[PDB]
């Protein structure tokens, strides 16, 4: 008697590597601590005093930032309820583009809430119900406690001011040059029509200077080089082709027959009269600028370099069809002279060494157009990259502002705000709901809490002193991270505000990805291959 | 290359960055286990074997060090706890502060010999200030300086909270303990007191015993458990059958003494035990052993008889029962007697059931007070925990009754000297002036790791700390800033000498002159070659 | 039973992980510390490979160690960037960098919190950055002698840490000539560095034209003429030689008059170029592409000199050099698209032969031929001027000087030290902490140099008190100096973007509160 057996059944059964859990204890409250390790794992990065974090990757590259979606991606989630967590969290950097750490964080709690309801004596099922109904009651809390809206996207000053909140959690320090910065891009590429696309602003990251050397590109920048003599033009005619800047061939073989001596003393000769007309063409349509996607031919190069043609050579396929929108020109497949439509122009196309790095800038003067770019200067690839992070996330506030102007206040003020209406929710509602719908109110509580600890402060002064104005009857008031004491103030009056949308899919999302782990009762893990 | 030595050789720079990077190992270790606020830490021996403590020099004796600049931390700590019994962590911490300080000097091209000079020149200034500014008498302040030393001694330890009633207890027992001898100078002699531990009934339920107790339980079960009018007999030899030594044979010629002979051997141990008992004395304890043959006799006798009792037990029993040890029955008379003024007596001696085991408590012992204690917690790493402040306590409260000066905690005394120091490095020189104010700075490690610890804001209450010390300092009508250190329950200064929260100067004297003997010895290092073992 | 991230995970947090972060950057910075200055010292890095390196440039140096701590990768990164945007400083980066960090190690390790510090060390980055700006000296008279004189000494200061600081007036003065003889644009590309082993420092030289290495000549070459007096010189992008006239190309005759008709057709193909280049008068041939052995004897035959397989960069200097435009094709050979130079000539040069392009004066490049005992020497050399040349260029553009030796940390700290003394008390410890860390460079200066950088870090805190903000270490003396009047010249965006970049780096490193490393 010095050795238990397997039991008959799925236990002998199961394959050698492979695992089985099953019950509250090996399934669900295992895949609770997990979802709760990750949710460590990004705290202390959430909120403007929130601290990056320094990711080496299996390809030993390395990231230095505060974003969860990041962090999370460049992690090697391998328990499946984190990786379900992560899912969630991604689907809101898709949805919305910021609040992963905000769907971490509150699934998380959710989560934490939802072990210790089942120790007490509630079943999945029933916090899953009541988990449920007070999402929906959040979702018809949030319109109520919307305190202002956009009211203009067109200026500069008020887009700036609305930008600044996503884009100081990331990037504390300097975020009115940022929020500028993003503002005049985004209100740059901004149509008279209501569509906003992200990928027409444009971010070039040159290694040089620093974050306050940053500035905004009414146009394009490629780090490259021309190919011909020519480096800058004043009254850009641009001309832009898919096809490469050499004679047209077969797409079957083709074969030079010669049979006489006058052909082939001919050929070579006939090719660049050929190429010189294709040219000449091109320059006498009034080009002076051509930008191929394909490869350069020499005769061609010499004949462009004749008729004071600039040329560039993109090689991407993205990077010609922005270029395309950027100057109003049509890709043509063929070598042909383009018509007055078909033309491009910019008020200067030119070559500048920005830093070590050299440039080729189709920049318009006036201050629209179809694309914008962003030319970031730092001292460090990393801090580059972060900052290009925070664009992003500046970008997609911006869109989700043209989606829905609609904005409650941050620094945990709507958080708070719906932990009070929803716990005095559940104190209405009878039956074993209640626990569930208490506990998805106090989940709230975690989004304060982790601002205060970052902040610097205890988190359960700063709570209890949140409750107590919002029960005096204050909704805007969050917490002030200028206080080295627990402090609060009037988030509106600060200019501290989220995005109505933002907060929606993020509390959707968290509240989906915890009910789906609380739904999980057995897990069958394959040998890891 | 040129130097054919077979071994490493570091040189320069390197290795006084290596020396004080182990010293700073060591003390980072540590730092976590200062103060009211500090933590415990596990410890495991390779086997599974837990030792749970706060102690630094318990944790320094404990970890398995491989460098020899912080072997002297370890020996530094070990040697704090020698001379002194409290400050084994703060001697550890200020230590390597003076490395670290000491060594950025050197960075900075100050002369080591200039540096020595200097902290040199700032420990005995330190000292000379403690003595005549910082001391507070145990006289001026009465018993409740001995309960707030034992108090302050027992914050950071596991009988903390308890302290209010440690603290008693420890106090009780240095009294009792106390003896004065020839030369009528008042001696507290500490580890007289003995410490057992059982686990079981919660701290609070730790007892103090007006008298003795012993891990020792009776020889035989016939034996009674209890006595009142104890007449104690102490012994240092063996009670057996007796054997002749080793140059003594007996050869038999003649069978008809072979009888005689054997039943002498036993009639021999028969006769010592019978002179023993004839003159009153119901209980017996023996270094040595007690053969069953024996056993019955104290049986017969009604006796309580104790065997391989230990040596100091047994001098400590004696001492408090006024009886005689005796490692043999012989008077200069070349007869062997036992007298009954060689007893000592007790009003009580009985085998009391500790948890589920047994010892005996020799209650109530003339011609002399003793003490023991018996600790009660929940298993046995508790227990020792418990020891291991409790003894840090007794020492504690032994030096505040033999030197009658205390020093104000929570730091109040190294803002003081961090003050003074910086003021007065003014006048010598100016390296070594560079260097006493290092020294200075070194000192307000101990606030810093004090508030770190209670998690708050170091740099703001250290500086709330060196400003009222500074006015102190500075104007003639508040010297009582002096008094002034951390609450760190609070996170705000306040008067220590008002809230207790007391040090034998000793400590911090000591304190210092081993850091500062510890931090020149590592600094005075150069180079190092490191031979390859055989 | 499952655990959250893979097996082999490695996570460092909290306060030891931050002053493990320090304490890597102390060493990076430690790496170069010994190269700042002119009493600098040279470092030899080794590869797997066993070819040496051997520079005093920090940049170089820290992309040669194979650093691979994620905290310590930024000194070398800031160091990079250092070098692109200014092209000097990246020593001077660094060990503010690791000076910041230092200095707020000890409150880092007492639980300042890092946004603190992060905010002081951008209020003393701005307040320092602006005081530049502001006490910068700008000689507003826009004279080409006192330009040229201000451009020489900003190289001779550049050029004051190397292995040619012995013939530093010569290099600058050179270095002065080739970016003022540059284009609007000041690309690299068009100055020329040729390193020919075999030679003195003194014997390098900048020629006022180009030069290049010969190339790969045929049979003929040698009965070809190596001097001409006023040639026209055709650039051409050009193959010239017997060849397939294409690689798709076929022939298919029935008749050996037609084969004879093909043979003798590629001959007057090849024969027609040739004739071409001869008429339009030049009597200097290069091209990007090969000459072969028939065209090197034909233009032997005609005393013409010609180079095939010239690499692209140097027929581009060749070009904006002598005046010409680079052919593809041969059948439009103009005066407009001839180049022409007053001399060429081929000539010896320490084993190598070189072709010469001398004597013109509508000449956009330049081409510096430096000669030394080594190849890491001339190696160290083309390093030294390019530090030299980028300093010249930046001045160029913008002659705003500060003084050197130490001299403006020394005026900032104590600018710092002055405004720390006016704030509340949290943020008055951090930015008198960025005060005392910038003078690490006046430090370090006495430190290479071998004086008590103590004594004279007290001279320089009480001159700078007492009115004088360009006193810092005189060197050859052991003392201090007026180094504006010693003419230790700097270009303000030295220090600008040096204490831009170390203050990035050091509130990027003092951000990061934990380290994840994944396994491979
Ligand atoms: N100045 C500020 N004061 C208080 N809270 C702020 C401030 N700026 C941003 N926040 C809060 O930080 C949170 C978002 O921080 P972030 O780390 O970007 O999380 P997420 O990834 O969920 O957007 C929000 O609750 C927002 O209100
Ligand atoms: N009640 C208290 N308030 C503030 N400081 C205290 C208090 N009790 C003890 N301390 C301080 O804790 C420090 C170290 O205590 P501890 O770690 O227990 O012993 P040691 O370090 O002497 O081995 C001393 O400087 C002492 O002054
Ligand atoms: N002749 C000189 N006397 C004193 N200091 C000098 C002299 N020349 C340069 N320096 C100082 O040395 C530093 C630059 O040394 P170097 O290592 O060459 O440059 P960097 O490290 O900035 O690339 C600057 O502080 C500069 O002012
Ligand atoms: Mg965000
Ligand atoms: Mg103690
Ligand atoms: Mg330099």
């Amino acid at each position: 008697a010095l050795h238990v057996p397997k039991a008959p059944g799925f236990a002998q059964m199961l394959k050698e590597g492979a695992k089985h859990f099953s019950g509250l204890e090996e399934a669900v409250y295992r895949n609770i601590q997990a979802c709760k390790e990750l949710a460590q794992t990004t705290r202390t990065a959430y909120g403007p005093n929130g601290m990056n974090k320094m990711v080496i990757n299996h390809l030993e590259k390395l990231f230095v930032t505060n974003d969860a979606a990041t962090i999370l991606r460049e992690l090697e989630v391998q328990h499946p309820a984190a990786k379900m967590i992560v899912m969630a969290s991604h689907m809101q950097e898709q949805e919305v583009g910021d609040g992963t750490n905000f769907v971490l964080v509150f699934a998380g709690a959710l989560l934490e809430l939802a072990e210790e309801l089942l120790r007490i004596g509630l079943s999945v099922s029933e916090v899953i119900e009541g988990y449920e109904i007070a999402c929906r009651k959040a979702h018809e809390i949030l319109p109520n406690l919307v305190c202002c809206s956009a009211k203009n996207l067109r200026d500069i000053d008020e887009v700036s001011s609305l930008l600044r909140t996503s884009i100081m959690s990331k990037q504390y320090g300097n975020e009115v040059f940022l929020a500028k910065l993003i503002a005049q891009a985004c209100v740059s590429i901004f149509p008279d029509s209501g569509h906003f696309n992200v990928d027409n602003i444009r971010v070039c990251k040159i290694l040089g200077s620093g974050i306050s050397s940053s500035s905004v590109l009414h146009g394009m920048v490629f780090k490259k080089e021309t190919e011909g003599d020519v480096t800058s033009v004043k009254d850009a005619k641009i001309a832009v082709y898919s096809c490469p800047f050499d004679g047209m061939i077969t797409e079957t073989k083709g074969t030079v027959l010669i049979k006489t001596a006058e052909e082939l003393m001919n050929f070579s000769k006939g090719e660049e009269n050929l190429m010189d007309a294709q040219v000449k063409a091109i320059a006498d349509t009034g080009a002076n600028v051509v930008v191929t996607g394909g490869k350069v031919a020499d005769m061609a190069l010499h004949y462009a370099n004749k008729y004071n043609i600039m040329l560039v050579r993109l090689n991407s396929k993205w990077d010609l069809r922005r270029l395309c929108k950027t100057v109003g020109a049509t890709a043509l497949p063929r070598l042909t002279p383009p018509v007055l439509e078909e033309m491009g122009h910019c008020d200067s196309v030119y070559l500048s060494e920005v830093g070590d790095t050299q440039v080729v800038v189709f920049k318009h003067e006036k201050e629209d157009g179809a694309i914008s770019t962003i030319v970031l200067r730092g001292s460090t690839d990393n801090l580059m990259d972060d900052i290009e992070r925070a664009v992003d996330d500046g970008v997609n506030t911006f869109k989700v502002l043209t989606r829905d102007k609609r904005l409650v206040p941050g620094g945990g003020a709507t958080e708070i705000e719906l932990a009070k209406q929803i716990t005095s929710y559940g104190e209405t509602c009878p039956g074993l709901e209640q626990y569930a719908i208490k506990k998805f109110a106090e989940a709230f509580e975690a989004i304060p809490r982790a601002l205060a600890e970052n902040s610097g402060v205890k988190a359960n002064e700063v709570i209890s002193k949140l409750y107590a104005v919002h029960q005096e009857g204050n909704k805007n008031v969050g917490l002030d991270i200028e206080a080295e004491v627990p402090a609060v103030k009037d988030m509106l009056e600060a200019g501290i505000l989220d995005t109505y949308l933002g907060k929606y899919w993020a509390i959707k999302l968290a509240t989906n990805a915890a009910v789906t782990v609380l739904r999980v009762d057995q897990i069958i893990m394959a040998k890891p291959a | 290359g040129p130097l054919s030595v077979f071994g490493d050789r570091s040189t320069g720079e390197t290795i006084r960055s290596q020396n004080v990077m182990a010293a700073a190992s060591i003390a980072n270790i540590v730092k976590s286990s200062l103060g009211p606020v500090g933590l415990d830490k596990m410890l495991v021996d390779d086997i599974g074997d837990v030792t749970i403590t706060n102690d630094g020099a318990t944790i320094l004796k404990l970890l398995e060090v491989e460098h020899p600049a912080a072997k002297v931390l370890c020996e530094l700590a070990d040697l704090q706890d020698k001379e002194v019994g409290d400050g084994t962590t703060s001697v550890v911490i200020i230590a390597a502060e003076l490395l670290k300080n000491a060594d950025e000097l050197v960075k900075q091209k100050i002369h080591p010999t200039s540096v020595i000079s200097g902290y040199r020149l700032a420990c005995k200034e330190a000292v000379r200030y403690i003595n005549e500014n910082l001391i507070v008498n145990t006289d001026e302040l009465g018993r409740d300086c001995l309960i707030n030393a034992a108090k302050t001694s027992m914050s950071s330890k596991i009988i903390g909270i308890n302290g209010d009633f440690f603290a008693n207890m420890v106090v009780d027992a240095v009294l009792a303990i106390k003896y004065t001898d020839i030369r009528g100078q008042p001696r507290y002699p500490v580890n007289s007191v003995n410490i057992l531990k059982a686990h079981g009934r919660s701290q609070m339920e730790s007892m103090l015993i007006s008298g003795y107790a012993l891990n020792c339980v009776v020889g035989s079960q016939g034996m009674p458990k209890r006595i009142v009018n104890a007449k104690i007999a102490c012994l240092d030899f063996s009670l057996q059958k007796t054997k002749m030594k080793l140059g003594v044979q007996v050869v038999i010629t003649d069978p008809e003494k072979l009888d005689q002979i054997r039943q002498r051997e036993s009639d021999i141990t028969k006769e010592r035990i019978q002179k023993i008992l004839a003159t009153g004395a119901n209980v017996i304890l023996t270094t040595g052993g007690i053969d069953d043959m024996c056993l019955k006799y104290f049986v017969e006798a009604g006796a309580m008889a104790v065997r391989r009792v230990l040596k100091r037990d047994l001098k400590r029993i004696a001492k408090a029962s006024g009886a005689t040890i005796l490692s043999t029955l012989a008077n200069l008379e070349g007869e062997e007697t036992f007298e009954a003024a060689m007893l000592g007596q007790a009003e009580e001696v009985v085998q009391e059931r500790i948890c589920d085991d047994e010892l005996i408590l020799i209650k109530n012992t003339k011609a002399r007070t003793s003490a023991s204690i018996i600790l009660r917690g929940a298993n046995d790493f508790m227990c020792d925990e418990m020891e291991r402040s409790l003894h840090d306590a007794l020492c504690v409260v032994k030096r505040v009754l033999e030197s009658k000066s205390v020093v104000p905690g929570g730091g109040a005394v190294e803002a003081a000297l961090s003050i003074y120091l910086e003021n007065y490095a003014t006048s010598m020189g100016s390296r070594e002036q560079l260097a006493i104010a290092e020294f200075a700075r070194s000192l307000l490690v101990i606030p810093n790791t004090l508030a770190v610890n209670a998690a708050q804001d170091s740099t703001d209450l250290v500086a709330k700390l060196r400003a009222f010390h500074n006015e102190a300092q500075v104007n003639p009508e508040r010297k009582n800033l002096k008094w002034i250190g951390l609450d760190l329950s609070n996170g705000k200064p306040r008067d220590n000498k008002q809230a207790g929260v007391f040090e034998p100067t000793i400590v911090k004297v000591k304190s210092l002159k081993f850091a500062t003997e510890a931090a020149i010895t590592i600094l005075r290092i150069d180079d190092l070659i490191k031979l390859h073992p055989e | 039973p499952v655990i959250l991230l893979k097996e082999g995970t490695d996570s460092s947090q909290g306060i030891p992980q931050l002053v493990s972060n320090i304490s890597a950057c102390q060493v990076i910075a430690e790496a170069v510390r010994t190269t700042l200055g002119p009493r600098g010292m040279d470092k030899l890095i080794v590869d797997g490979r066993g070819k040496a390196t051997i520079s005093n440039d920090g940049a170089t140096i820290l992309k040669l160690l194979d650093v691979v701590h994620p905290a310590a990768k930024t000194l070398v990164d800031i160091a990079k960037s250092q070098d692109a945007e200014v092209g000097d400083g990246t020593t001077s980066v660094t060990l503010l960098a690791a000076e910041f960090l230092k200095q707020v190690k000890p409150y880092v390790e007492e639980g300042l919190h890092p946004q603190i510090i992060i905010r002081a060390f951008r209020t003393a980055t701005q307040l320092a950055v602006n005081k530049i700006k502001e006490i910068a000296v700008t000689v507003k008279k826009a004279d080409k002698v006192e330009q040229r004189k201000l451009l020489e000494k900003c190289a001779m200061t550049a050029l004051s840490s190397k292995l040619i600081s012995q013939q530093k007036a010569f290099f600058a003065k050179m270095v002065v000539d080739a970016v003022m003889m540059l284009d609007d644009l000041l690309q690299l590309k068009m100055i020329g560095i040729k390193k020919v082993q075999g030679g003195a420092l003194e014997d390098s030289q900048l020629v006022a034209g180009v030069a290049f290495k010969k190339t790969f000549s045929y049979a003929g070459f040698e009965m070809q003429p190596k001097k001409y007096h006023n040639p026209k010189i055709a650039l051409l992008n050009v193959e010239l030689e017997l060849k397939a006239e294409k690689d798709n190309a076929e022939i298919r005759v029935h008749t050996v008059e037609d084969y004879q008709a093909i043979v003798d057709a590629e001959w007057n193909i090849l024969y027609d170029k040739l004739e071409k280049i001869h008429h339009s008068g030049a009597k200097v041939v290069l091209s990007k592409l090969p000459i072969g052995d028939v065209a090197t004897q034909y233009f032997a035959d005609r005393d013409m000199f010609c180079a095939g397989r010239v690499p692209e960069e140097d027929l581009k200097r060749t070009m904006m050099a002598c005046g010409g435009s680079i052919q593809t094709s041969v059948n439009a050979l103009s005066a407009d698209v001839l180049g022409r130079c007053q001399v060429f000539e081929e000539t010896q040069i320490g084993g190598e032969r070189y072709n010469f392009f001398t004597g013109c004066p509508k000449a956009k490049t330049c081409t510096f031929i430096l000669r030394g005992g080594a190849e890491q020497f001339m190696e160290e050399t083309e390093r030294s001027l390019h530090d030299a040349i980028m300093i010249v260029r930046r001045a160029i553009k913008n002659d705003s000087v500060v003084a050197g030796g130490g001299a403006i940390e020394m005026e900032l700290s104590k600018y710092l030290r002055d405004y720390s003394r006016t704030i509340p008390g949290k943020q008055q410890l951090l930015i008198g902490a960025y005060a005392k860390a910038l003078e690490i460079i006046p430090r370090q200066l006495c430190d290479n140099a071998g004086f008590d950088a103590t004594n004279i870090l007290n001279k320089l805190r009480a001159r700078h008190a007492q009115g004088g903000t360009w006193y810092g270490v005189d060197i050859n003396n052991e003392d201090i100096a007026d180094n504006f009047e010693a003419f230790v010249w700097e270009p303000a965006m030295v220090r600008i973007n040096a204490l831009t970049a170390a203050s990035e780096a050091a509130c990027l490193i003092v951000s990061v509160d934990e380290t994840i490393k994944n396994p491979r």
